[PDB]
RNA sequence: AUACAGUGAAACUGCGAAGCUCAUUAAAUCAGUUAUCGUUUAUUUGAUAGUUACAUGGUAUAACUGUGGUAAUUCUAGAGCUAAUACAUGCAAUCUCGACCCUUUGGAAGAGAUGUAUUUAUUAGGAUGAUUCAUAAUAACUUUUCGAAUCGCAUGGCCUUGUGCUGGCGAUGGUUCAUUCAAAUUUCUGCCCUAUCAACUUUCGAUGGUAGGAUAGUGGCCUACCAUGGUUUCAACGGGUAACGGAGAGGGAGCCUGAGAAACG
């Protein structure tokens, strides 16, 4: 039932255009994916051509980059926090790009700990007060950069500096 | 009902119509994987146990293993297509035509077509190692003469068919991996002297 | 579509209209549909070497016919311009010219002639493992180029091999074909190029009677410099 | 604001008039 | 603008 | 520069706090090309917009056109007034036309009503929008 | 009492069931799988369940589907798919306006209500703002629609018009729930309090403030349910209590924790089976049975998977879930009543089913919980039982405790 | 192994302690066949806090399970950790286990991530834990004799097999330092001495 | 032809299945044209992958044998066989810096380096007017892809006589890129009368921005928040038309295959 065809739309200047044919296979869309927390679950789907979608259905663990320090880590992920787009779905913990969620940060102190040899020489060590503190809580605010309701990933960055304080605010 | 009876050890089946109710209700209420003692299904199959397997109603439809009803009804089956088509339930009731049965094992008293008689195996072993497991063979000996052949008389000329054998070890298949294996090398060695002789090339232009 | 009108089909391959209800229709290849001369027009309707399609496809299913020195036994095969088609039975070698009127014209040469051709120089970049490589307009992926070659330049391609022998770079007086518009088939020396940035290029050509004229970029094709074309002309 | 239904409006729906009658006994206590 | 666009009918003889 | 939900930057440009070369941004621009020039504003601004022809992910290519600003007042578009003559054979003469063109126009430009504007073909960027406003005068 | 499994998932929750489906046909060869017995033929969903309702005729039941997000209707008297109908959106929760699978009323995620009718979608309507929860009077013809925003929406099916919606002090309504023979209503607001509404006139009969003495922390109202009797009326708070109450007084009469901790997303009243003093309340984690004059836990039905709503077949032992897995679990629990009687013979091969089996009965404490509790000392005795990352304990103990703290 | 398993009291056959050892060197072995019949076996021994996890052993030996497993069951402040009454019984049996994954070639990228998972897993563990995995890398080397001595290589230890051993077990330290860095646990016995005299050895067959 | 070897029913695999009848619509159809730096593309054409094995399993069945039910179908159940390009599994090398400057092509101590595919993060950046484009690198991720367990013809070159080593011409396969065949959107232009058709659009998006969902992708195509806009007396909008001068296969709804279909299945 979903259609992406742009003549059922008023004109430009505003006349309603009458239904030329009838929906067309080469401009169909699919029902949304609302991707929750949840032991993994993904959907593969047949798009046009051989290539191949992957519907991130449920997903609970991802590969999160720390960028200052340059790093992957595969963290599960604990809770969706903020979204910009739509708060329900902070409501209903949906998943989907641009989502700020929080993660667990053992993988990321426990990295930090064996390279620098100091809990969380000093100088290079040394990190934003922020960040210091999120890990002191027991996990992180992170922003998804994946698309989970194509790629089936749930990839993301560990937010910092102006993204970090700018989202604080926010939230 | 008639009852469809199979030795699967000979490989032998027979049918058995049996008149008086009785033997009909002590199999009623059963279901299709259940097991039943010969001995009540008669003095003749004494001892014997009968897995119930299957078997057609009155309008010739099948029962189904999974449903459990009485009676029928109309499932979406697969012969990804689907369609809808009545099957009767898996608990055995008096409107079954024909019942089939298996028999786990043998009771005191011989049956005639079944237990007596045997149906020879229609095909033999075609893989290599399928031979090899069949007649025990060790690494060392072939496979080749251990084929089984059966014999076809076709008026006065007779003559011996053998199958052929599959992923059997021939020196053909041997020359094969080792073309392949060489032409991967050849095409390493020739990327390398042309990525060699663009350097050289490129040297000269500096 | 997979039916083409002999009244649809293109203008240069000077077939007659009405002799059928069909026309062949070019099979996918090194050439564009409507930029190319299937080998079965070029066998029966230009060289009448055969009289109907079967015994043309007799021909071929023999192997007598090479282009670009490989043998193709497709019907409908779309050689094109600066094709090399080998007659090795009669021992000739023909290469795919279009003619003043715009028509491919069947020019014959010599072996040295056929043994190799030029192609212009579509795309030049650089492929996986940091291999460059060259796209030309036959569709020919030829890897390890010479760096000084550019796009719009015209690479001398050994059929044997498959190797750039020379390159010539696209610069005011050299010599030029033309392969589209109405100037199509013409020969002339660039006078010069007028360039607007996000639109089609556009060249001044200078024919030997001094007569000039103006054609898009996409359509000329450098063939050699004034006086010393690289291959022969008919 | 009106549009993509963000704002209530009370006209007349055609399709779902008349879907359901209601039951005249009422409830089951007085 | 220029079309730049080969014309069958312009070549084509039309004397007849 | 950050007044909506989402925080605004140049994707796939990072500011690494912890070495702190510079204060500046890193800011990420390009030329147009076509011999235009980028205005300054663009490169030392700190506006971000993905549709922006010099700062955007949108590339200008096609017709360019000039036109006359007859509205601003939408968020980073306009509408422009290109008028003609068109010609009438059977009368033999010409009757004034125009047809108004919606353009987006980058926020390292400012247009009043009534200016000349130079504007070029990109991708879709809207229901109506398939230019980007590129020189005011 | 004993709770038979006759279909579901039987791997643990650890365990996909996907890849267990792709090792389930290696091991298709152990008999034990040939054996099985499926009640209804493709009773599982693509990849999960949303809402299971059973038609008030009996012979019917309904089903809402993930992805592609899709209406499975089943018929039991022949114990399979009658049809499944893809949609545009999920489904929030829906309601059978008929008696059987004819009309229904479907609440989307995209803000939008659709009618489904026999041949296919009637028609579709946007509401005001996001919708969670739906119910509809047979009196009136109304169908009163809950949303994010104060208002509680009004929709007349009689008239084919929306009306003036009820307006909620509080913003949001997590749940709204109509008794049938007072006519009275009840709505979930995000704060501890349950304002009722009538339909007759247009007004707040009363509000309700959840009062918690144990826990002290915010909660939601996030299932209200009505007694068939309509001087009982049950409700679900996001700490994880369900309170019951008497409408006539205003204090609640039991406090049953399920313990968890989790949100309690159904409640249904056992009035039909037998002994009607038994309540239902359910978890994502487990649903448990408990009286309702003394709170004692009858029996439990925990699955592997995450429960997001059970129904309950009027007359009948049989409990249907609607779970996060591929199937959808159904229970058997042959004490509380017969089999139904489309699945007569279900009771014959009780032997076979898994009768799968303490968590019920007691409370549940998290470590933190523990520690703010002053329990860290009960912690290593008979008391304080653990339970993997948090410990058990007696419900009246623990209520006594956080009084203490 | 699989009549082993099969046992109905494994616990009191004759050499039940004996038997026992040789079954963790099992566990231990690189085929992953062999393992799961090991660890039957070792289930079979009447055992409650090995039952309590013995779904998650179970899913450590299958492949297509292994990497689930690990992020769930191993992860330090995960729910589904081992308690720490039951480490002491456990880690034994999950040491042996990952060892035998290590052991596994890396001849394609899914065993060459499956190498990266397993000591990816290492920080999880205790500093004991951890040097008894060292520990159970260097036992199979034998270097006492070298120390023993005034530093001088046996002719015949000096083979091809023990110079794949040498670099089997150099492989996994270099590994385990690029994980724990500076939280590595460095003991003389068990990476140190090994570590030295496997350089010895090294120069001794370059040089004869 | 003592594995088979010619021909070959059946069956499993592989490829391809993509005229009529009604309605009608003013540059929304259509023709010409631009762009895809905004996309998918079976096939053709050119390039392109050194990272138990003298060949694994049924985790396998059809065709086939045999026993039956039914009024009965391109209706059927029970029992017993057997194969692959079907289904699963899977395996002692090269290149740099190069002391010694030993010999001055040269050897050479030592030190190094070494797939592809998906997603995210980061570092560098020949082609085009223009790019975050091409390409390379680092850290990880993946229901981690692929990297010949295939077939025909021929039987050459060597020797270390073992059927030891090494091999010629094709077919069928396979990753990526380009080309071709196409497809989808898209820029601009294009002869009726019209005001006795002056307002139309937000009429469940009307005009634009941010973010997200979906698509093969751009995009109000759809959704949350924000601004109140857009067309028009230079004729928007509406009406009439010798605008034959777009729809469905009993009627609406939903779904499935493929490179291509909302399929005359
Ligand atoms: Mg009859
Ligand atoms: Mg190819
Ligand atoms: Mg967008």
């Amino acid at each position: 039932g979903i259609s992406r065809d742009s003549r059922h739309k008023r004109s430009a200047t505003g006349a309603k255009r009458a239904q030329f044919r009838k929906k067309r296979k080469f401009e169909l869309g699919r029902q949304p994916a609302n991707t929750k927390i949840g032991a993994k679950r993904i959907h593969s789907v047949r798009t046009r051509g051989g290539n191949k979608k992957y519907r991130a259905l449920r997903i609970e663990t991802g590969n999160f980059s720390w960028a200052s320090e340059g790093i992957s880590k595969k963290t599960r992920i604990a809770g969706v926090v903020y979204h910009p787009s739509n708060n329900e779905l902070v409501r209903t913990n949906t998943l989907t790009k641009a989502a700020i969620v929080q993660i667990d940060a053992t993988p990321f102190r426990q990295w930090f700990e064996a390279h620098y040899g100091q809990t969380l020489r000093a100088a290079s060590a040394k990190i934003e007060s922020s960040v210091e503190s999120q890990f002191s809580a027991g996990r992180l605010y992170a922003c998804i950069s994946s698309r989970p309701g194509q790629s089936g990933r749930c990839d993301g960055y560990i937010l910092e500096g102006e993204e970090l304080a700018f989202y604080l605010r926010r939230l | 009902m008639k009852l469809n009876i199979s030795y699967p050890v000979n490989g032998s089946q027979k049918t058995f119509e049996i008149d008086d109710e009785h033997r009909i209700r002590v199999f009623f209420d059963k279901r299709i994987g259940q097991e039943v003692d010969g001995e009540a299904v008669g003095d003749e199959f004494k001892g014997y146990v009968f897995k119930i397997s299957g078997g057609n109603d009155k309008q010739g439809f099948p029962m189904k293993q999974g449903v459990l009803l009485p009676t029928r009804i109309k499932l979406l089956l697969t012969k990804g297509e689907r369609k809808r088509k009545s099957v009767r339930g898996a608990i055995v009731g008096p409107d079954l035509a024909v019942l089939a049965l298996v028999i786990v094992k043998k009771g005191e008293q011989e049956l005639e077509g079944l237990t007596d008689t045997t149906v020879p195996k229609r095909l033999g072993p075609k893989r290599a190692n399928n031979i090899r497991k069949f007649f025990g063979l060790s690494k060392e000996d072939d496979v080749r003469d251990f084929v089984i052949r059966r014999e076809v008389t076709k008026g006065e000329k007779t003559y011996t068919k053998a199958p052929k054998i599959q992923r059997l070890v021939t020196p053909q298949r041997l020359q094969r991996k080792r073309h392949q294996r060489a032409l991967k090398v050849r095409n390493a060695q020739a990327q390398r002297e042309a990525a060699a002789e663009y350097a050289q090339l490129l040297a000269k232009r500096l | 579509k997979k039916h083409l009108k002999r009244l649809a089909a293109p203008h240069h391959w000077l077939l007659d209209k009405l002799s059928g209800c069909y026309a062949p229709r070019p099979s996918a290849g090194p050439h564009k549909l409507r930029e190319s001369l299937p080998l079965i027009v070029f066998l029966r309707n230009r060289l009448k070497y055969a009289l109907n399609g079967r015994e043309v496809k007799a021909i071929l299913m023999q192997r007598h016919v090479k282009v670009d020195g490989k043998v193709r036994t497709d019907t409908t095969y779309p050689a094109g311009f600066m094709d090399v088609i080998t007659l090795d039975a009669t021992n000739e070698n023909f290469r795919l010219v279009y003619d003043v009127k715009g028509r491919f014209a069947v020019h014959r040469i010599t072996d040295e002639e056929a043994s190799y051709k030029l192609g212009k120089v579509k795309k030049v970049q650089l492929g996986k493992k940091g291999v460059p490589y060259v796209v030309t307009h036959d569709g020919r992926t030829i890897r390890y180029p010479d760096p000084n070659i550019k796009v719009n330049d015209t690479v001398k391609i050994d059929l044997a091999s498959g190797k750039i022998t020379d390159f010539i770079k696209f610069d005011a007086g050299k010599l030029v074909y033309v392969t589209g518009g109405r100037n199509l088939g013409r020969i002339g020396t660039i006078v010069h190029k007028e360039r607007h940035d996000g639109g089609f290029d556009l060249v001044h050509i200078k024919d030997s009677l001094d007569n000039t004229f103006v054609t898009r970029l996409n359509n000329v094709f450098v063939i050699g410099e004034q006086g010393k074309p690289y291959i022969s002309l008919p | 604001k009106a549009s993509k239904g963000r704002k209530l409006n009370y006209s007349v729906q055609d399709p779902i008039a008349n879907y359901e009658a209601p039951i005249t006994s009422g409830y089951k206590w007085s | 603008h220029f079309e730049d666009r080969f014309d069958a009918r312009e070549h084509k003889d039309r004397s007849n | 520069v950050q007044s909506e939900r989402a925080f605004q930057k140049q994707p796939h440009i990072f500011n690494n706090p912890k070495v702190k070369t510079s204060k500046r941004t890193k800011r990420w621009y390009k030329n147009a090309g076509l011999g235009f020039k980028t205005p300054k504003t663009a490169i030392e601004g700190s506006y971000i917009d993905k549709k922006c022809p010099f700062t955007g992910l949108v590339s200008i290519r096609g017709k360019i056109l000039t036109g006359t600003v007859v509205s601003t007042k939408m968020h980073r578009t306009i509408v422009i007034r290109r008028a003609y003559l068109h010609y009438i054979p059977k009368y033999n003469r010409y009757e004034k036309r125009h047809k108004n063109v919606p353009v987006h126009v980058s926020p390292a430009f400012r247009v009043q009503v009534g200016d000349i504007v130079t504007v070029g073909q990109c991708r879709p960027i809207s229901k109506t929008v398939r230019f980007n406003v590129v020189k005011v005068s | 009492v004993s709770v038979y499994q006759v279909s579901g998932t039987n791997v643990s929750r650890s365990l996909p069931d996907w890849i267990a489906k792709k090792r389930k046909r290696q091991l298709k060869n152990d008999l034990e799988y040939q054996n099985r017995v499926e009640l209804i033929q493709d009773f599982e969903f693509s990849e999960a369940s949303n809402k299971i309702k059973v038609s008030r005729d009996g012979q019917y039941c309904m089903a809402t589907g993930t992805y592609k997000p899709q209406i499975h209707v089943y018929d039991f008297a022949n114990l399979s798919l009658k049809f499944d109908r893809h949609t545009d959106a999920e489904n929030v929760d829906f309601t059978i306006l008929s008696d059987d699978w004819t009309k229904s009323v479907h609440l989307q995620n995209d803000r939008s209500i659709q009618f489904q009718n026999k041949g296919g979608l009637h028609y579709t309507t946007r509401i005001p703002k996001f919708g969670r929860s739906l119910v509809y009077n047979k009196v009136n013809c109304d169908l009163y629609v809950g949303a994010s925003g104060n208002e509680l929406y009004r929709l007349n099916l009689e008239k084919g018009r929306f009306l003036n919606p009820f307006k909620l002090d509080t913003e949001g309504v997590n749940h709204v729930s109509i008794n049938e023979v007072n006519g009275l209503l009840a709505a979930g607001t995000e704060t501890n309090v349950v304002e009722f509404w009538d339909p007759r006139s247009r007004s707040r009969v009363s509000k309700l403030y959840l009062e918690n003495n144990i826990d002290n922390r915010p909660f939601q109202v996030t299932t209200t349910s009505f007694r068939n009797d309509g001087l009982t009326f049950a409700c679900g708070t996001s700490n994880g209590y369900s309170y019951i109450y008497d409408l006539r007084t205003s204090e609640p009469s039991i406090i049953k924790d399920q313990g968890y901790g989790f949100d309690i997303k159904k409640i249904i009243w056992l009035d039909n089976v037998g002994t009607e003093n038994k309540i239902v309340t359910c978890d994502k984690r487990i649903a448990k049975i408990w009286d309702r004059l003394d709170g004692k836990a009858y029996a439990s039905m925990e699955p592997s998977v995450d429960i997001n709503d059970i129904e309950h077949v009027p007359g009948t032992g049989m409990f249907f879930t609607a779970n996060e897995s591929i199937p959808m679990h159904t229970y058997y629990i042959p004490s509380l009543g017969p089999s139904p009687r489309w699945c007569s013979f279900l009771d014959s091969i009780t032997e076979e089913l898994e009768e799968k089996p303490v968590y019920s009965n007691y409370r549940f404490i998290t470590r933190d919980d523990v520690k703010k509790l002053n329990l860290t000392h009960l912690v290593g005795s008979r008391v304080l039982r653990a339970y993997m990352h948090g410990f058990f304990i007696n419900t009246e103990l623990y209520d006594k405790v956080s009084l203490i703290a | 192994l699989k009549t082993l398993s099969k046992f109905k009291n494994i616990k009191n056959v004759y050499s039940a302690t004996e038997l026992h050892d040789h079954l963790m060197v099992l566990l231990g072995s690189r085929n992953t066949d062999v393992q799961k019949l090991a660890l039957d076996a070792l289930l079979a021994y009447k055992n409650p806090t090995l039952n309590k996890y013995r779904d998650n052993l179970k899913n450590l030996l299958d492949d297509t399970l292994f990497k689930d497993e690990i992020t769930t069951f191993l992860t330090e402040n995960g729910s589904q950790s081992i308690k720490a009454e039951d480490e002491k019984v456990v880690m034994p049996y999950v040491l042996r286990i990952f060892f035998g994954r290590a052991q596994v070639p890396p001849t394609s990228g899914q065993k060459r991530s499956r190498k990266i998972a397993v000591i990816s897993v290492l920080p999880n563990f205790k500093k004991p834990y951890i040097n008894d995995f060292l520990s159970l890398a260097s036992e199979r080397l034998d270097y006492n004799y070298f120390f023993g001595n005034s530093h001088q290589i046996n002719s015949s230890k000096a083979t091809l097999k023990t110079i794949r051993r040498m670099t089997g077990f150099v492989n996994i330290v270099n590994s385990t330092l690029s994980v724990l860095r500076t939280n590595f646990p460095l003991h003389t016995n068990s990476v140190l001495q090994p570590l030295i005299y496997s350089i010895a050895m090294a120069y001794y067959v370059l040089d004869t």
